[PDB]
């Protein structure tokens, strides 16, 4: 099980053996040294990633369609109604995800990271790594969107188009040199 | 075993013999074996009646005689007229309900002039039934949330899919009709 | 091995915490200190965060007592960017020397938490456990001063002046 | 006459199941937890529908023009989300439980008897019935609870 590392000549932690997808020997802050936490962290990493992937497409695509910018949506949409209705809808779904099924004791023991919602039988220890890596990329992206929202105060497609039109007058250097 | 949810868990009482067994009973409502047969009768009944309903909710709205919720009062039919119908329907109902819930005729009374009874047709009855039952549920809920006719709902969604969907609709104060 | 007790009445200490290092009260529910090498680092960081917080909670109050405004009005009384630049330009050698344990390229092997500056010879186990105890207060305090200013908007000492003359109706 | 599945093992048992809903034991286990929780919720509600209407706060059906219903609904759902998950999970960890999720821990007085277990559900059943009634009187008249008593 050869695997690459996140920084050239480092040595991986001893609890990261490559046994799991998208392991690149990266845990300097030692947050997965205990195995049971490493189990939950693994579920959390895939779930934050999946949500960032949905989020970043959700943030970009309506702005491409001219339906508005993602961080200005709350002057046309009421947040509190949206969030009430969303939590009503989401709650039994999240419940069942954490529960492992519909039963009170779990019963119908399902994988809460990788359930079988796959009609194309595409699941391998490789596609798992691709899902993780795409997710990590999207999480970094959604971090970018939020910081860019605050610093430049324009949307992300606008930010891209500005960089393409004026690469020297629209970059992190120029935008942070000024008061912002 | 084809099941309703992926993972491969069926209740024990739902074995896979009857038509439409997809391991679906997470509330254990058919655990007792005597209640199961009654329920197997009423599923097909509800199903057939909804099938008629759903076809009867669309056809006079196509023809331009008003939507289904405004089709009674548009051609009269008051509470006395539903009472006379209900008295008239009672005769066939008690004729049906005189037989047991264990007799196969209680679902399948044998009126088959074209001789199209197979197993494929029984599952197809149950599947089209359950589709029409959810469709009636859909009609009622749409009626209240959107406050327009179902064919209007379908036409708006086909022409403007982001514009008119459940997400848009449910972000207004919805009990409106 | 916890003589001085634990953070919750009947709680079990974690397996990595065995009452060996100062001010251990067996508190690690997220298991951030399971790795020992990491816990060694964690210890230095907590003590440093503690020593920095104590100079800060003093510096947020003792100027205010002598009538200079509160800590959020310090931006009026100084050039904020400029002092920040000299602070970062003076921290650069001294923090490097703290981390390197000396001045030479190949590290020093001095204790980088407890270097040896003690002409009064007060370095005892009690004082080590009192550094962290007074420290955990000052961190909690500073966490207060921020959250008090966000929920209210008056001065720190004004929030105390409220609470004695308004026990019920403070929150 | 008691039914077959419904034996007399568990608290507040009276042998009532004309519908055979709790035939399966694991279903009955869920039923039991859900009855107790529904009972426990209905009591805070039956009291919470009288006690802040006696003191000059206005009736239970008047709550709409005293609060922001949308926003309070959001706040309630945002504190229910962790705590109901913790109730359901039996703690905070990813893997489930072994901290009994009907009758957890809160008894410093040693009052957990079969009598008190039965009396949780006994007082609950008519708080439920009461709340079911309390709404029905308002829909058939237009009156408040203590005004319905006249
Ligand atoms: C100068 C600093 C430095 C250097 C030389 C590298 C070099 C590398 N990183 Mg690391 N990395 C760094 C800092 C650095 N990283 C930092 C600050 C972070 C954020 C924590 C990461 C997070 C990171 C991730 C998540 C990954 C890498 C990976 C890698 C490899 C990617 C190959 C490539 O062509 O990248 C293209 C540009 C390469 C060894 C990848 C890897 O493991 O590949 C085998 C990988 O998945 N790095
Ligand atoms: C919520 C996000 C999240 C979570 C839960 C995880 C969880 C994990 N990562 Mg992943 N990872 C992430 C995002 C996340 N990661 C991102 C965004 C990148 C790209 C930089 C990576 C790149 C990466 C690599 C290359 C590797 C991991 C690995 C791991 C595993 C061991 C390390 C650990 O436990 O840290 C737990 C993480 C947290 C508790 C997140 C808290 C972070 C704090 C609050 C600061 C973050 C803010 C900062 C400004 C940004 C663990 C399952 C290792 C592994 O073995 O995977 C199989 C591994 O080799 N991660
Ligand atoms: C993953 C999370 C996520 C979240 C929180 C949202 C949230 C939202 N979307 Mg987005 N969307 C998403 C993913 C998401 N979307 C994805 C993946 C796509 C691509 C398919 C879209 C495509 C999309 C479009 C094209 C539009 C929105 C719009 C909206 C907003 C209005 C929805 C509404 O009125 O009632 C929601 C009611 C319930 C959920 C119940 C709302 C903030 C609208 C908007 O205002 O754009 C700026 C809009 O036009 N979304
Ligand atoms: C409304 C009810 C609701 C409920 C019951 C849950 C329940 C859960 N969420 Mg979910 N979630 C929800 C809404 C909800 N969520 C919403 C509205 C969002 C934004 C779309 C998320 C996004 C989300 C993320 C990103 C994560 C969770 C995770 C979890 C699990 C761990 C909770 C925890 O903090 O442990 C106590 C310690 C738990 C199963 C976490 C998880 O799966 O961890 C393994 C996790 O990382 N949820
Ligand atoms: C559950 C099944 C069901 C029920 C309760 C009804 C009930 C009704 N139908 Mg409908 N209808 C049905 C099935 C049903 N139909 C089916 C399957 C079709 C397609 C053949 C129709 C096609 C239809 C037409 C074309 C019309 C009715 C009309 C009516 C109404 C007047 C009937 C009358 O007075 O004699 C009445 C409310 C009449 C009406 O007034 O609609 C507005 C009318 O013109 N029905
Ligand atoms: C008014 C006279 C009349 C009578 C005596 C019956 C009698 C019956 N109906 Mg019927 N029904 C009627 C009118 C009537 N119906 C009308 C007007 C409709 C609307 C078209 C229906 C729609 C209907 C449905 C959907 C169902 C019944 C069912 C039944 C049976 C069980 C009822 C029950 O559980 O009672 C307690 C003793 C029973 C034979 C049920 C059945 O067949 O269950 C197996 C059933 O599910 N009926
Ligand atoms: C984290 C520790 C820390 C930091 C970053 C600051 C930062 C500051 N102090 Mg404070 N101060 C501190 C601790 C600190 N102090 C302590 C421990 C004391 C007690 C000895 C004071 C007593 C003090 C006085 C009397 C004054 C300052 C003042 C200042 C400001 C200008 C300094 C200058 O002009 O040279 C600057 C914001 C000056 C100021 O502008 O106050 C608003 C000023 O007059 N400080
Ligand atoms: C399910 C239980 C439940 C629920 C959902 C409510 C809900 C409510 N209570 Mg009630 N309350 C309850 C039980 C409950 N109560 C009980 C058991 C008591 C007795 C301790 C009270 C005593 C009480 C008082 C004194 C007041 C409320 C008020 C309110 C309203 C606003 C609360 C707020 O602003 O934060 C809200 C409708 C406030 C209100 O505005 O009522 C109209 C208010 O002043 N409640
Ligand atoms: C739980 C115990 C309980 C008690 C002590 C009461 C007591 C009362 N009910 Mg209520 N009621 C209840 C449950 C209860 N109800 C339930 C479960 C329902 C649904 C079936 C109702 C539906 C109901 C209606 C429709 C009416 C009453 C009325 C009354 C009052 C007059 C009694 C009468 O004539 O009938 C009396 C204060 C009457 C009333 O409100 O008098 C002004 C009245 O009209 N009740
Ligand atoms: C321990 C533990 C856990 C924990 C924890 C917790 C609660 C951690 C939090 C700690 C906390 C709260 C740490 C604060 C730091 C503040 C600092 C460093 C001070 C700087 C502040 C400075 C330098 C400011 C200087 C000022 O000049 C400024 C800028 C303006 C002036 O007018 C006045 C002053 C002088 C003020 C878990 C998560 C629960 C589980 C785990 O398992 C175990």
């Amino acid at each position: 099980k050869y695997r690459g590392l996140w920084f050239p000549n480092i040595t991986p932690p001893a609890y990261l053996t490559g046994e799991f997808p998208a392991d690149r020997g990266f845990d300097p802050a030692g947050l997965a040294a205990d195995p049971k936490v490493y189990e939950r962290m693994r579920i959390a990493e895939v779930f934050n990633g999946r949500l960032a992937m949905l989020a970043i497409v959700g943030c970009v695509y309506p702005e491409l369609l001219g339906n508005g910018v993602w961080f200005e949506v709350w002057n046309k949409v009421d947040f509190y109604r949206f969030a009430l209705i969303s939590l009503q809808v989401v709650a039994p779904l999240e419940y069942w995800r954490g529960n492992g099924g519909f039963g009170w004791d779990g019963e119908e023991k399902y994988d809460r990271s990788y359930p079988g919602f796959d009609p194309c039988n595409l699941t391998t220890e490789y596609t798992k790594a691709a899902e993780i890596k795409n997710g990590r990329l999207a999480m970094i992206g959604m971090f970018g969107l939020e910081v860019q929202s605050h610093v430049t105060a324009q949307g992300p497609v606008a930010n891209l188009i500005e960089h393409l039109r004026h690469p020297l007058a629209a970059n992190i250097g120029a935008n942070l040199a000024h008061p912002w | 075993r084809p099941l309703w949810f992926p993972g491969g868990y069926a209740p024990s009482w739902l074995t896979g013999q009857h038509f439409g067994d997809r391991g679906f009973d997470p509330a254990g409502l058919a655990a007792d074996p005597k209640v199961f047969e009654r329920m197997r009768v009423s599923e097909v009944y509800h199903g057939r009646l909804a099938m008629l309903a759903i076809v009867g909710a669309v056809v006079p709205d196509i023809q331009g005689k008003g939507a289904w919720y405004e089709a009674a009062q548009s051609a009269g039919i008051g509470v006395n007229e539903v009472a006379v119908f209900t008295a008239a329907y009672g005769i066939a109902e008690v004729a049906r309900g005189l037989k047991a819930n264990s007799d196969p005729t209680s679902r399948y009374p044998g009126f088959d002039p074209l001789n199209l009874t197979t197993d494929y047709t029984k599952e197809a009855e149950i599947k089209n039934g359950r589709l029409a039952l959810t469709a009636m549920l859909g009609l009622e809920v749409q009626r209240h949330v959107t406050g327009v006719s179902p064919l209007v709902n379908l036409v708006e969604h086909v022409k403007h899919p982001l514009g008119h969907n459940i997400a848009e609709s449910v972000m207004h104060q919805w009990p409106v009709a | 091995g916890h003589k001085d007790g634990v953070w919750f009445p009947g709680a079990t200490p974690p397996a990595h915490l065995t009452g060996e290092y100062p001010a251990d009260r067996g508190f690690d529910p997220l298991s951030l200190a399971a790795d020992p090498t990491v816990y060694a680092r964690m210890r230095v960081s907590e003590v440093f965060h503690a020593r920095l917080s104590m100079l800060a909670i003093v510096g947020a109050i003792v100027p205010e007592v002598l009538g200079k405004g509160a800590w959020f009005e310090a931006g009026n009384s100084v050039d904020g960017i400029k002092l920040g630049f000299i602070a970062m330009a003076i921290a650069a050698p001294t923090e490097y020397w703290r981390g390197n344990g000396g001045f030479n390229w190949d590290k020093g092997a001095a204790d980088r938490s407890y270097p040896g500056f003690d002409p009064l010879k007060l370095t005892t186990d009690y004082t080590k456990a009192a550094e962290i105890k007074n420290g955990r207060l000052a961190m909690a305090g500073l966490l207060g001063l921020t959250f008090q200013y966000l929920a209210t908007g008056e001065s720190p000492l004004a929030n105390l002046a409220a609470h004695l003359a308004n026990p019920v109706g403070a929150n």
